[PDB]
């Protein structure tokens, strides 16, 4: 299960 | 940090994103924050960014550990396991240091408190992933309540398709399903959220659009995971 | 590490490698050397790959930062390309501090005194690579030395197929093109390296010849670089 | 121009 990443 | 300027401190942590240095990244940006001044929206993604990868390569390397340690289940394994550990648990507390001394409290904006308060949420998150002892059902809980208060103030202040709005949410889906044993609340919360951001998609721009929907992908990746 | 027992540190280095946590693994070999026994073939091993990949990335981010520099030819690029290089250097100083007290000196066989010999021409050359002032042109001379030092050897006391004496002959190849100003040096010995050990291939079992052949592709790839 | 590796 994936978090927000910081950048794009 | 403290006898560099504020400018000069947000400069070379920008050089070190790009080197991909970010320990140095996280330690400009913690002589930034401790300057006083509130950070801006780019200051606080850039002090954001800092944390997140180096408290990422010490979940990373816990986790490589900790599952050495119980296919074990000498003392090398456990106690190198324990000083990563601490030395994960030590970046957190100062990542919630910095938010409670004095970025919170300081931030009356909706982007900037929800911001502070998602990243307190992630940070006691990470906390609750090592924890084990007395204080797993506190830690817990201080993340929860983080989370809450900031989804609380996301759901009065901004739109749906809010990509902060949308993080939170995403990140608090994952609390709910890998920390507090609630598959249902994380999926539940996954697809409200994902639904009401697709019916406010009509309203955005281009360029907001897919800030929009490359996180509404993250959201459809982790249901398609859970279901 | 001086209160920690040398097999501790041995198996703690293994753990940080597969963890990925290089400058944990390198504090860890750095205190097994200084117990003052001579190393094994896979202690060697540990010890420069755990400094490879440190400088490896102080290396890449220096490369960041000096090309960034360049383009702007404030203070705060230049302040922070040479905070890399200071660190950079003292990771090469120690390295070489390790070789000469007393790695080097107590090393009698071929595969253990080839060994140190390249890994000295190594942290010289990456000296080398940020040296501009008074010294570059002694840098490069030690660099140099150690090389050809460890070449004499291996011809002497290795087949040509050795890996040690391959990788060798491959990292003083790129000395030479990169450091030393001396292309057709570097595109020699590459050529003659890669010739002689095609002709001892016959000799290898099927694990040694895979060995052996992986690094004649790196020669090769350089070549075709080259030429 | 590439360099040795330290692992397979
Ligand atoms: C709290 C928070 C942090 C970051 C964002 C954001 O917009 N991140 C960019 C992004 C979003 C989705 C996927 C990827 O992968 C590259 C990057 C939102 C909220
Ligand atoms: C001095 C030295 C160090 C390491 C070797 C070696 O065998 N390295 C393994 C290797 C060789 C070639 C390519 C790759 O890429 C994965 C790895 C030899 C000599
Ligand atoms: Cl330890
Ligand atoms: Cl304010
Ligand atoms: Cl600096
Ligand atoms: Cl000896
Ligand atoms: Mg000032
Ligand atoms: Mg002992």
């Amino acid at each position: 299960a994936g978090s927000i990443p910081g950048r794009r | 940090m403290g006898s560099m300027e504020r400018a000069s401190l947000i400069q070379k942590a920008k050089l070190a994103e790009q080197a991909e240095r970010y320990e140095d990244m996280a330690a400009f940006m913690k002589g930034a924050v401790e300057k006083g001044e509130e950070l801006s929206c780019e200051e606080r993604n850039l002090l954001s960014v800092a944390y997140k990868n180096v408290v990422g390569g010490q979940r990373a390397a816990w986790r490589v550990l900790s599952s050495i340690e119980q296919k074990s289940n000498g003392p090398e394994v456990r106690e190198y396991r324990e000083k990563v550990e601490t030395e994960l648990q030590g970046v957190c507390d100062t990542v919630l240091g910095l938010l409670d001394s004095h970025l919170i409290k300081e931030a009356g904006d909706a982007e900037s408190r929800v911001f502070y308060l998602k990243m307190k949420g992630d940070y006691y998150r990470y906390l609750a992933e090592v924890a084990t002892g007395d204080d797993k059902k506190r830690i817990i809980d201080s993340a929860r309540s983080a989370y809450q208060e900031a989804m609380d103030i996301s759901k009065k202040e901004m739109p749906p398709t809010n990509p902060i709005r949308l993080g939170l949410a995403l990140n608090f889906s994952v609390f709910h399903y890998e920390i507090a044993n609630s598959p249902e609340e994380a999926i539940s919360l996954a697809k409200t959220t994902f639904d009401e951001a697709m019916a406010d998609l009509h309203t955005l721009s281009e360029d907001s659009y897919k800030d929009s929907t490359l996180i509404m992908q993250l959201l459809r990746d982790n249901l398609t995971l859970w279901t």
